[PDB]
Parts: C-alpha cells; structure tokens; sequence
C-alpha cells in the first residue's frame, strides 16, 4: 500500500526514533553546535543552488500556487546550511546541526529508504585539520552514547591526492572519468593496462594498488608527485586522522584514497561510517565548500533503529471499577500518585471503558488493603 | 478636441513648488473646477490624488505630469518617460516603529500605503515580511499593533513623533519628477521643448 | 524575503526551543497512554486521500512515483494516516495514537498563515462516550499548562450534526446549503435572514446563526419537527462547556456554524485561540463503522508564548587547554563530559579566536583546578 | 486594553452612528473633527477614527474588535474574514455606474476608471460584458471628461455632485448601507462586552 | 470572465485573422523560408536554454507528469528556431519562418495581450547586412499586400555603437545602467551632467542628441571612437538600411542608437516598426546570436486584425421548402451549382429546418421559372 | 528524446503540409456555412472546465494568473469553449461553428499518443433532428474524401443513453456503473456474466456487450422492461448505420458499450478510425436547455496518410544577378514576383554558395532572357 522505500515506523519503533532523534539532537548542542530547522520546502532558485546532477534529480519538484514559481521538497539539507551560515556565519568559526525530514525521488541503494531522517553537524570557517578531529569526536560521543552491539567501520579517503596527479599529469576528462570508473569498480587489471599509456600512469596505479597502506604511501610515488605540497599534506592529513580514530577512539579504520563518490563537491578528506556489513555507509562526512571553509556529516537517523534497542516500557493500566469506587479525595491522591509515575516515565492510561486495555500492558495499578500498587499480568 | 498639452497635477505641496517652474515657462494658472486652463492656451491642467498623476499619464489623458518619486516606485513608471528630476518636494522613504520599542520575536508585519516599495526594501535586506494595505494615513497602525513597522514619506520626522513614532530605516530619496506620455513625447515634443528648457534652466 | 510564502526557518534558540517542546509535549502523550506513530511524508493519493474532502484534496501537493508512475502526495493533514494505521493495527476496542511530523500546505490557511506547520496531535479511536471526548480536553490542557505561558488559550465549541440534520429533515439542495455554509462563515446575517425566508425551515437555519452562542435555549427557538440526533448534539456542547469550566476554568464560545470540515466531522468540533491570533492554535473534533475523536496544534506556533530557561554556554580557555598533557585533557574532557551530560554547551575551541555564541561562562584554568566562572 | 476598540470613519459615518452609540451608553468624550485614539463614557470601549477603506483592514486583523463602514467597501475590499452582524440603514446611497451626459457608449470595448475595480470587474462580469479597469484612488468625476474612461463606478446619493461635473447616472449596480463588522475572534472572546451594544443598536433600528 | 489580456476572436475577425495568418505564411514560404511548427510546450533545460531573465519570467511553468520534470509553455518562439537550427540547419545559410500561438503570464503594455499569434521569419548563418536586407524586403512584401490604410513607421537602432564605447571608455556596470535608464527616459540634462565626469562622456551625450542624424554621427564622435572599426561597420549598417527602405519601399526612417530593448540578446542592428501612434511595436526584428550568425523578425498577427479588412462575405441560405419538392435529379444537380459556389468562396448553407437561418445572411438562392438564382434579403 | 513524451516538431514539408491541411478543411467548412471561432488558449478554470467530467479535468494543465491569484487552465480540449460562446451568441435557433486551434495534454490519450494535437471540428446547436447529426456526417465525409487518402476510414457507432437507462430502471450504484463500464471497456466477457448475475437486470447489461454489435436485432434480446429513450436510441443507431453505408459508402461496426465521455455524451457516439491505428482520428457525439452535436480530428494525424504535389524550388543565380543594372533587377524582380503568387519558391541567393533544400529548378539568364530550368 504504501510506495517502495516509504514506510510507517510505528509504536516502539516510532518511540525509540524520537528517544533517538531527540538524545543526538541534544548531544550536539552540548558540544556547541547551534541547531536550525530549515523547511521542507524551497524556491529552487535556493534549494538547488550549486547543486550536483545528483541532487537535482533526486529533487521532487512542486508549483508555488502563490508566484507561479518553482519549489522543490529537499533531498539533503545540507545545502540549506550553506545558505543560513551565509546569512548568519558571518566570517569566524561557526557551528551547526541539524535532523529533519529529506525526499529523494529514487531509493540509492536495493530497496533503500526514499524518506530519510536525515540528522547531521558542520563546521564552517576553519582551515585546519583540528575541526574534522572536532567532528570525529562529537560523532563517536554519539555513537558510543547508542550502546550498540552493532560495530561501526570507517573509511577514509582523500579526493585531493588523486585531483593533484590529474592536474599535474594534465589529464583529459575522458581520462579520469576512465581511471575513476576503473577505481570505483576495482579493476586493477585493466588500470595497469591503461596506465602504461598514460603520463605518470604509475601513479594512479599505486594509488589503487598500494592506497591502503598510507603510511608508505608518499614513498612510493613519483618524484614530481612527492615534491608537490598538496598531494603531502593529504597523505598528512589522513595519517592524523588514521592515528586519532584508533587511538582515541578505539576504531578500525581504512584507508581508500581511490574513493571518489562526490568528486565534484568533496574539496578534500571523506569519511564513510559502515555499520555492520550494509553497502550504504550508515554516515557520510567530508571537507566541502562555503570563500568559505566548511566540512561536516550527516546519517539518516531511522537506519540505527535496527541497531539500538531501550529498554522495556512499563505499560500501566488503573482498574475502571476500582477507581470509580473512590471519593473525591482519593482520587485525587491517586491522580497525585499516576502523575507521580508519569513523570518517572510510566505509561499509564486512565480507562474509559472496564473493557478498556492498552496495548503491550505490563501493569496493573489496582487497590489492595487501602494502597494503590503495581502488579504484573 | 484639445490639441494641445494636458499638465497633470497633484493638489497642495506639488502645485506650489512647481507654479515658479510654471511662471518662467509661461504658464500662470487663472484659477485656484476640475480642468483648468492657463496663461498659454496651449497647456491646461487637471488637479487629482498625486498616486493617480502616473495612471492618468501613462493612459495618455495628460500628456505629461509631475509626481513624486515615492508615488513611480509604487506604481511603477514602467509607461512613461522620467525626464526631470524637479528638486522640489523632496522628502525620504523610511521605516518607522513606535518609539524605542524592540523588534519583536516573530516576523514584522509592515503596515503601508507602500507595499510595493515595502516588499522590494525588506526583499534587499534579506528581511522576510507580512504586508499590510493602508489607503488612510498609517501613523495609528504602529500603536494598535496592526503592525509593527510601517513605511511613510518624512521630512522633518515631526509627525512621526507627534504620534509617538521615529524613523527607523532609510530606504531613499525622494523627489517629485517631470514624467511624459510615451506617445506624447513623440507627437507633440514641439509643444514640450520650450517649457523643458525652462524648467531645465529654473532647476539651475 | 528569499523564502516562499507561509515558509520560515526556524533557527537557533528557537529551533532548540521547537526541539525541546515537540519532544515534552510528545512524551506527555506517551505517559498519558498515547501510542507514538511516525507516518511517512508521502504516501500514493489512493491511501492519503481516502475520504478526502476537496479542501484537504487541494491543500496537498502531488509528485509522481517514478519507479511506478502513479501519483503521490506530500502529506498535508496526518489525521487520515492515523485512521490508516487504526484500519490495520487498531482491533475493535479503544485504540490510542500520539503524532508529530511536519505537514506540507499548497496555499496558506489564513492571513499570514503557514504553510509547513509542525503538526502534533492525539487521537481516541473506538469510544463513543464523550468520555474520550472529555479525556482528550484533560490531556490537551495538561499539555497546554505545563508550558508556562502568559498567553490565554480561548476555546470555541460547535457541532455539525445539528446542521447536518435540519439540512436533512429540509431536503435540501447541494447549492442551498454551500449557500447557508459561506454565509454563516461569513456571518453575513441580513443576507441569511434573506435567502432563509424562501428556503424551507429557514426559521430554523438563521436561529442557528442568531442564537446559537446561547447553547442553554437553543433547542427551545428550534421547530417542532427539530425537538434525536439535534437534541443529542445539544446536551453533548452543554456537557463540554461545563467541564471547560468547572475543570479547567476555561472561556468558552458556542458557535453551531461553525462548519469547517464539514465533509469529515461528524459531530463535535473544538478550536482553540491563542490570544487574539485569528488562525486556532488547536483544532480537534468528532470524526470517523468505527468511532474517533482527537486534535492536533502547529508546535512552531507555541515558538512566540513560550520560554526556556537561559542557557549555560561554556567556552574552554584555547591557551590552557593546550599547556596541558595527555593524561590532563583526559581529565578536563572526563569533566567538560560531566558539564555536557547536566546540559551545559561546551565548546572546544579550535582557534584562540573561536568564541561562542551567548557566551555566558569560561571554564578556566587556575592553580592546577578548572572552573566556571561568568564573563 | 482589554475592552472593545470601535472603528469608525470621520464625518458622514461617525455623525449618523453617535445616536445608536448614545443609546448603546456610548458617547465620544471630544469631537473628533475638533482636531485618532478617542475614549467614551463606557470605560470599557475606546473609538478609532481613519478612512473608511481601512475599517474592513483594522477589523479582520483585530486591531480593532468591531467596526462600521459602508457595504461599498465591504464589497470591494472582501469581508472574508469579518462577520457582518447589523444593517445600521444609515449612511445610505448606491453603487452605479456613470457616464458623460446623453452621450452614448462607444463603438469599443469599454474602459472602466474606478475606485472599486472589483465591484466593477464582478458587476460588468454579471452583464456579460467584457472591460478594462482602470485603478483610481483620487475622485473619479474627472475621468469619463479627459477619456481616462468611458464611464465610472462611484457612489451617489442625489446625483448632484454627478450633474454638476457633466455626468450622469447610467445602471444601478446594488445599494449601499453601513454595516457593523465584528473581528471574528473578538466576537467569540469578548461577546459579553458586544451583546449589549449589539441589542441596543438592533434595538435602535 | 477571461483573464486580462485574453480574449476571443470570432466570426469574422476569426475569419480574417484566418486568411491573415495564412497569406503571410504562404508568402514567407515563397520567399524560401521553410516553415517550421514546434510545440507548444517543452522541457525547460531546452525551452528556455540562453534565455533572459524577462523571459524566463514571462514562460508559465507546468509539471511533466510523466517524468516529474520541469516543462514551459512557449512565450516565445525565437529559441526553438534555434533549437531546430542547431539540429538541422548545417554550415550553411538557412530560413526559417513560423506561425504560433504563444502565451505570457504578463501583459508587456497597457491593457495588452498574453495570448499572441507569433509569426516571424529569421536567417542564420550570413554575416552581410544582405541578410538584413532580405528580411526587410520579405517583411515589407507582406505589409505592402495587406492594403492597410495604416502606415508603419520604422526606428532602427544599433546595440553595437553604445557597447564599443562602453567598451573603449571602460564603463563600470552601475554606469552603462544609469546612462541606459537615461537613455530610456530621454533626460538629456542629466545625461549632459553625468557626461561630464564619465571618460569619453562627449561621446555618451552625443549618441543621445544627435543619434537621429545618422549622416553626420561618426564626424561628431571622438578620435578614439572613429578609429575603431565595429563603431564605423555599425553607422555604415544603419546607413545602408535607412536608404534602402526610404527608396525600395518608401519608408519613413528614423534613427536611434539608444534604443538598447534586449541589450543582452541582441548583438548587433535592431528593427522596431510601429503601428499608427501605437506604444508597443507591430514588429520587432534584429540581429541576435545561433558559434552562428542569425538576425529576423516578428509580429503579433492577432494586432494586424485592427488594421486590416477583407471583403464582405457572400453568406447563402437555401430554401427549405423548394429543396425538398425538388426531386433526386434534381438536387444532384443544384447541389453540383452549390458545390460550385462554395469554391467561388460563398457560404452556403443546407438548411435542416425551415427556421434554420444563417448569421449575417446576404442571399437567398432560391427556385424562380426553373431556375436556382441569387438574391440579396 | 530531447521532447516531452508525446510532444514532437512538424517540421519543413511536414509543416507546410499542416498549414495547408488545416487552411483546406477549415475553409470547407465555413463554405458549408459553419462560422469560424478562435477561442483562447487559456482561460480561468471557472469558464475552462465548467460542467467537466474527471478526466478532462486531469488532462487539463493548471497555472496562476498572477493579475488576480486565482487558477487558469491551458485547454485541452476546444468543444466546451464553443458551448461558451454559444451561451453567449447563439441564440435559440440553430448555430453552426468550427474551429482549429492547439490544444495541450497532460497525458497521453493511450498508446503512444501525442500530448499536444491540432484540434480541428465542427458543431450544430439548437437541432434535436437526426438531420443534424446527418449533416455533421456528410461535412465530414466531404472533408475526408477531398484529402485524397489511400487511407481507408473505419466508423464505430454507440449511444450512451441506452446503458443510461438500463441503469436509471435498475437503480444502479455510483461503483456497479464504474465496475460494469471498466468490464466494458476492457471487454471482460467472462467477469462480465459473473458480476451480472448478482446485479439487477444484469441479463440487459451482458447482452449489452455479448449482442451490441448486432443492433437490428438488439432490442428484441432486451428485457420486458427495458423494450422509451431505449427505444428512440436504436433507432436513431440504424438510422446513421445505413446512411453511412448508402451515402458514403462506409464500413460501420455497433458498440453502445463505447461510454467514454459517459459525463458529457448525452446520447449518440461517433469513432473514425485510421486503417488499423488505436487512437480514432475523429471523436463526435450528442452533448449538451440546449441540444447541441458535433466532431472533431487531430489535424496532425492526417499527415502520414496525405500527400501534396511537388513543390517548385526555384533559385536564382547569384553572378548574373548582381551582373544586372538598377532596371533589370526590377523587372527580374517582377517576374520573380510573378512567380511567387503562381506558388513557386523562389530564393534569392546572398551568396555563390546559397542553396535551397530541395532545389527542383534555376531561374538563369540566356542572351537577356531569364528562364526556368531543371537541375
Ligand atoms: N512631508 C513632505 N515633504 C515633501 N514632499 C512630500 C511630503 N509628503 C509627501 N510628499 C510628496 O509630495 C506629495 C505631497 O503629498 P500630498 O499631495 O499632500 O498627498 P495626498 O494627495 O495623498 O493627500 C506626495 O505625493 C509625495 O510625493
Ligand atoms: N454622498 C453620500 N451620501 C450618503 N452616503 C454616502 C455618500 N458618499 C458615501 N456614502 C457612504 O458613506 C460611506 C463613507 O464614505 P465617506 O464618508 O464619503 O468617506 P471618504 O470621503 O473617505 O470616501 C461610504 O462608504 C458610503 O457607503
Ligand atoms: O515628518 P514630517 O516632515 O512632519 O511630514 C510627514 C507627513 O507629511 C506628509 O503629508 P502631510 O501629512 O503633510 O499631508 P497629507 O496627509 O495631505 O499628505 C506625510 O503623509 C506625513 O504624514
Ligand atoms: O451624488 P451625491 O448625492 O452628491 O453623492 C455622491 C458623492 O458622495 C461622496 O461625496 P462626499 O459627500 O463624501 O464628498 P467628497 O467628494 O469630499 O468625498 C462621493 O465622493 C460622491 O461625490
Ligand atoms: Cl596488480
Ligand atoms: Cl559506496
Ligand atoms: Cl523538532
Ligand atoms: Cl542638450
Ligand atoms: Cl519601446
Ligand atoms: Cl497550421
Ligand atoms: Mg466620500
């Protein structure tokens, strides 16, 4: 009944999304990041400024009744970060998050969600590498802070090391666009082929052959390539950040330098979080561009609800006739003592009907010797 | 019937800083009656509201006329030629709210005669607004909290602080202006280049 | 004005107070008994609009599934996917439902109105006392007062049955009564004494529109032929007004014409006013062989009557932190982890220019101890 | 102020409404034409003076709780989200259309100079003829004599101020009465405040 | 009870408008402009692919249901003829002409139409000023054939000459649009105070007060501005194309190089011809850009109907009665004496009953001593 | 397919075929004395799609005038405008219209079909006659015939008002009419027999569909009840059948289970069809106290299965040209003039190279004297 890749999420489900969405949400607050809730809806004129092939055709588009003109619902809130920090940013640090609602037209991966709960930071207006450390640590606080037994592994990459050998091996875009469809279905055969051919072709191919190994990396590459100070401060980079999920965060980390979804607007490192061994990275974080500094993730929210679990609820029903037998007064005390267990998270529901029953009911609060108390089923 | 020049005229501050302009181009008016006639046969004049100068202009049922700039911009002058900046009747285009009060939390509700002129203002300043329609005069509007701002020509700000109001913001200047019928222009420009000069050399 | 009309961000502390009251008010439903459903977005047209009446039809946006071709809508009114969810997973007896989602609007609702409304709402399906009617008034004022506004909530109670049923009893015809309906929302009452003189009962249609805030005689200015279902209707608004009163002491409005869904209530209708804002900030109602009540209200427009306490926002002094050793951060982030769980917002400043927004306090080193103090 | 803010249009409105408002316990303590926020007798209603236009505007948005203005305005500006409680019958003329005298309309389509350009558009829709609209603010007698328009719409009571600019009455659109208005919030929240005033002036009538 | 600016065209304006739209078509064809009909609607990638922001503005908006994409109903025909001469048209020289309702969301004048009949004619691919001269004699073939008592007069101007000074005096973008907007408000006396400040502004003012006189406008200029070739190229144009319709076709000329309407699009000569004392043009031609040359015309038919008039028409009836006493020979052969009416251009009508009456009815034909003959009512 | 679905160029001889198409059958058609109207192409939704059935609603494209906010529709189909302007002008004797005229889809009609067809037809107000629709048919018949087409033309006759009746006389409901003519439209035969069965004289609705094309004998196999407008509607039905097959010689097949237009066919239905295409090329029935009926046709469709001559492609040479003086380019220019109003295309060449598509002849000078000769 209801269209692939949209589905209801309902009762515990549903309780354990808002647990979720709300926990994170304050979890990022805390670490300093100003929450914005942009709209559903935009002019294009805005929502799909600087926006990716991608991203356009993931956009649903509607009619302004009101103008005549072009809305679309967002696919990636993203972008409209972007637009509120350059409003508001001004030209300092400057810190955002936000979780929100997303529509994609098309699922991304087999039968994968078009209605994602999209929750994500960033952070604009610093150069250096201590901000996507920064990052690194607010989103493992919130991973920890989930008690999964489900492991995250991470992959980093680096679309810089590959952009300087095309600009330095003056590559034709045909070229790249063979070398990065190589990569991205790992032909290492028919890279070694077409590499013979191509200048400095050594060097694309020990990015995919020995890409892995970063530490040695740099070593192995050409002369040309190891003198240029772009190329060494990426293999920098990414040894830091290496080093600083395994150390401070006890994390598996790999290494791919040939991982170059989002060519067009990563301007740097990635990061892509798998949980367990899903193909659609559970977070997706990346330098990208505000001119302005900025870099930042994003995960969909309703993918962790596999992967989490809270604990039982108490389900508490009143007896109907025991509590019409009382006096003013003591309702009262009990309406006193049923607020009371509210307040400690009970759910406890006033029955209308003597055939009134919530569902999942695992109390009863029923009068035994002049005392209101709980019993199980 | 009438060949010659239809002069379109707004009623009060315009008419008297324009009959200097008028007198050295030879046109005295014989009254102070709808249509009125003049020392030159040539030109009449017609008295209305200064917001209908430019319909009654653009239309062709007054060859030309004289209106201030607040007016063009809220109409829009899209139908007729601007030809002179008069320097006379000159005042400013502002925001103005209740004395000292804060902008409140929620979105401004402007409350104007302006809406256009609002809407192209606050759409500069990145400022997302409410507009609200007033043909009466707006000073009240602020106090009864139909809005918050509004959007009024002032000169000395004396009214505005009779009323317990002060400027706000500047949005511009304003000035009345010589505006032409297209086609007037071009049919009749031997009857309008003398009294252009003039106004031209009275202006400096 | 960069945004579409009725289309807002809402940004900062705002938006955190907007997190914070969703989730109160959320949460309130679940321990009054309230399950949480989270309906998607969209949803194909055949199941969104089922029922639908035609302003709800053209307040929802449609879109095109491409992997079908069929038509979807963008969700502009949850209440239909609640039944949705009830016709599947809600059995015969009573049944209990808490939302809150966004919704999106084609066209504004009324002067100035928004367009993409945060709805939240609860629903009692399967009761036809108006017990659950009066429960729902208990949970919603609960809701309502645990905000700590200044701000007065005014209630105004009506019933289309009543009309529904004169409308019946006259015959009459689908223009007469789209007729009577503008009219009495616009309460244009010589023009109703008017057109009520040629049509049949019409004494009975304009009594509704004159006396009808006098719920108390209502019945007694109605025809013999109106004096079961109108005489129910009746007795329900008297109990309403009474508990709103005596329970919650609460102003409340009689109005029978008021007839906004007409197509999908079927009986009660309640709506509440913020101040003196005209679009109601509440809006609930009898609906529906399986009975249901229940309301919903625009969070975002709480945003202006309600206030949190002012935050503790914590900068770390920048020069400090990095004198310290390893095993000393691990000790500041062990305490700045404490700050951070009792709510306080520490940031870790990346630059010795990095300021905080509303700072309020630095947490500063001093002989060996860090410590907050104001700025 | 927690009482009822009242509406009202300086001279011809203010001056046939004062003996329903005398009778309702409700007297101006100033003349307004004696040199815009007015107090009564009443402590409990205050009165706002600005042009009839704007009555409808002041209304619907609730800065003022209830209001008298003309059904010509009321027509033309839309009274959605106002309810018209009371025909006041005072302050009575007509809405028409008007034309030069004795000549007749021209061979094409007719331009329309007004004021009211959607009672123009609604009433020449209702005679299935097709026009152009011309929006004027200032007095419109002038128009039909410079060919702005072919005809007019505007009020007439005696048709005095029509004749003595060359112009004549042509077809009867509707009447026109003053109206009591009332903010559709403030009529459920401050009921108890109106109900006298209303039964005094319905009384009165 | 139609929207402003719409309107229908019945009887006999639908008639003549009719005959107009195709005599005009004919004729452009006969001159060897191949018609072309594209459609009403398109995607916009393509429909609105280089256009401006008035026209972007102008083209309503509607939603491919089919693949949820972006579609516009045409406001202008001019960019499809680029479009098929993009596919079609070759290296070489091609004509196009077209006919075709399009649709504006606002009226350009006063009171003026949303809904025009289109028509216009264009050459691409010829740099000479003959191409301009083709289109000059194919336009004035077609208003010299519809017998107007009207009289088109024409304004030419050149975008060029403003934009090579704009050009050589280094004019910020701010100053081109102060003296543009004066330039369209003719005040010369500010024009005259702006000048005085602004380098080369001799030149600036001169356009403005003795553009008309296109003879002596280069003798006038500065040293620097009648050096430069594509200024002394465009005052030869002009020349060549004020003499040509003064002899050729008899045309009252005038001059004026401040007439910059569409200085985005058009790249060179500019063509407006004016009906009697009417605000908006008849016909709007120019030179504008396909990397192709291309330069055409067009008009709105529908504004022709004013100023034209066909011969009254001949609107036959029928008798009832004497048809159906006639007997089958015999109507075989007052329908064979009808049929050759009816090619002759009469409107004849068999009528199905008695009453049956023809609006406008000229003539009877009507049995009189056993023959079937015309008389008038 | 850089086109819209359904959506595609007439190009170069195809186009001037279109013109010339259009130019023909709409002059035909005001010689037989149909008054030529040219409706816009938009108009607000009020007056577009008053009285319309729900799929020319979902045809019909929607935009906003932004003169006054409210809703405008471009047109998808012409006839409702022609019942417009006869409200207004026709009076109440009989009026006779035709019209050519754009119209846009927003889906395709069925397989493969265009979104934005050249609607081009003709219509009869004011006569309740047979006679009328006789007259249509021969108008028609005339317009066809002179197009000459190898092309051969198929008619389908129906008349809603027989199942309109039988389900009047069986009082039928809102969803058994929609299940019977979904069944009837796919020719569902065996689920057909089933859900009669159940269905009050469900007997009448099979033999609908089982012996409709046999309408000599059709009433006969009707029910007691069934055998007054029933009546006339078979009649009327045999009637058109024979003069089809006498006057025009035309093979005619029956289907009073064709109910598309259920909504606006007040009787008699009309479908020509195009050798073995799906989509008929005319579409014509009784519509409507105003009795009104006529067709109309997708001039476009004609293109494939119409011819005309040769055209003449005349250029003249470049060199001998411009080798004349002043007084011979203006009697060369005379005689190319001459040419041009006998039809010929005749291009005068900006350069050596200029080359008309199609050249078919030069126009080239011997011993000063210009003549045509082939290439
Ligand atoms: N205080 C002012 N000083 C100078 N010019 C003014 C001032 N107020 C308005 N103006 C300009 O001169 C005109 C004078 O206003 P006025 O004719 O009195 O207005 P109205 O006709 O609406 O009563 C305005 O139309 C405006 O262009
Ligand atoms: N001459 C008149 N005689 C009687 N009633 C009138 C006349 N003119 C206007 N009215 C009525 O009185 C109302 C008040 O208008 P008026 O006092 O003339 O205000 P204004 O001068 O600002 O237009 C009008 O809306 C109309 O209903
Ligand atoms: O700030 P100040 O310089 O005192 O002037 C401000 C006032 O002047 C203008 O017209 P004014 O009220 O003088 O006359 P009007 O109402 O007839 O326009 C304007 O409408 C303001 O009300
Ligand atoms: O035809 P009559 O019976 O005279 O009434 C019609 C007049 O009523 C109004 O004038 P008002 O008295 O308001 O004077 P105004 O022109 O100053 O507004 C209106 O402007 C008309 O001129
Ligand atoms: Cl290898
Ligand atoms: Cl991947
Ligand atoms: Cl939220
Ligand atoms: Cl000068
Ligand atoms: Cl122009
Ligand atoms: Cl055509
Ligand atoms: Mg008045």
């Amino acid at each position: 009944m209801l269209p692939d890749g949209v589905a209801d999420v309902l009762f515990e489900d549903a309780h354990k999304q808002e647990v979720l969405r709300h926990q994170l949400t304050q979890q990022l607050i805390t670490h300093g990041y100003q929450l914005v809730s942009p709209p559903m809806i935009e002019f294009t004129e805005s929502l799909l400024s600087g926006a990716s092939e991608d991203l356009k055709r993931q956009t649903f588009k509607i009619i302004d009744q009101l103008t005549g003109r072009l809305m679309g619902i967002r696919a990636d809130i993203t972008p409209q970060i972007l637009r509120i920090d350059a409003h508001h940013g001004g030209d300092g640090i400057a810190r955002y998050c936000y979780a929100g609602d997303v529509i994609h037209t098309l699922p991304s991966g087999l039968f994968g969600s078009r209605t994602p709960l999209q929750l994500g930071a960033e952070i604009f207006g610093c150069e250096s590498i201590a901000a996507d450390i920064e990052l690194i640590d607010v989103l493992f606080s919130m991973i920890n802070s989930l008690d999964m037994s489900a492991v995250l592994h991470v992959d980093l990459g680096h679309v810089t090391i590959f952009k300087r050998l095309a600009e330095l091996a003056a590559l034709s875009a045909s070229d790249t666009e063979q070398l990065m469809q190589l990569y991205a279905n790992k032909n290492l055969p028919e890279l070694k082929q077409v590499c013979q051919v191509l200048p400095m072709g050594s060097d694309f191919y020990t990015l995919a052959r020995f890409g892995h190994d970063i530490a040695n990396l740099l070593g192995r590459l050409s002369e040309n390539a190891q003198q240029d100070t772009k190329i060494v401060t990426a293999i920098d980079e990414l040894q830091r950040l290496k080093a600083h999920l395994q150390v401070q965060w006890q994390c598996a980390v790999s290494i791919d330098v040939t991982e170059l979804s989002g060519y067009h607007y990563h301007t740097g490192i990635v990061f892509n979080g798998y949980i367990n061994s899903e193909t659609q990275p559970l977070v997706r974080g990346g330098r990208f561009d505000g001119p302005r500094q900025a870099t930042g993730f994003s995960m969909d929210v309703s993918r962790l609800l596999a992967h989490t679990q809270l604990d039982a609820p108490f389900i508490v029903l009143i007896d109907y006739d025991a509590f019409n037998n009382l006096d003013s007064a003591q309702r009262q005390l009990l309406l006193q003592q049923v607020a009371s267990l509210r307040q400690q998270g009970y759910r406890v529901t006033m029955p209308l009907t003597a055939e009134d029953m919530p569902v999942g009911l695992t109390h009863r609060l029923s009068l035994a010797d002049n005392q209101w108390r709980l019993h199980a089923v | 019937e009438f060949l010659g020049l239809t002069l379109a005229l707004s009623k009060g501050r315009i008419l008297e800083e324009t009959m200097p302009l008028l007198r050295a181009a030879g046109v005295e008016l014989l009254e102070d009656k709808l249509i009125f006639p003049t020392s030159n046969p040539n030109v009449r004049v017609l008295i209305l509201r200064a917001s209908d100068v430019p319909t009654y202009v653009e239309h062709g049922a007054a060859d030309f006329g004289v209106a201030g700039k607040d007016v063009l911009l809220e109409h829009g002058a899209n139908h007729v030629y601007e030809l002179l900046d008069l320097k006379i009747a000159q005042c400013k285009l502002m925001t103005a709210g209740v004395k000292d009060a804060p902008l409140p939390n929620r979105r401004l509700r402007i409350a104007t005669k302006y809406v256009n002129v609002a809407r192209a203002y606050f759409a500069s300043q990145g400022q997302q607004v409410d507009v609200i329609k007033l043909y009466g005069s707006m000073e009240l509007a602020p106090l009864v909290g139909l809005g918050d701002l509004i959007v009024d020509v002032v000169d000395t700000g004396n009214t505005l602080r009779a009323n317990g109001l002060e400027a706000r913001d500047h949005i511009c200047d304003v000035s009345s202006r010589l505006i032409v019928n297209q086609v007037s222009y071009k049919r009749k420009f031997a009857l309008l280049e003398p009294i252009l000069d003039s106004f031209k050399n009275s202006i400096n």
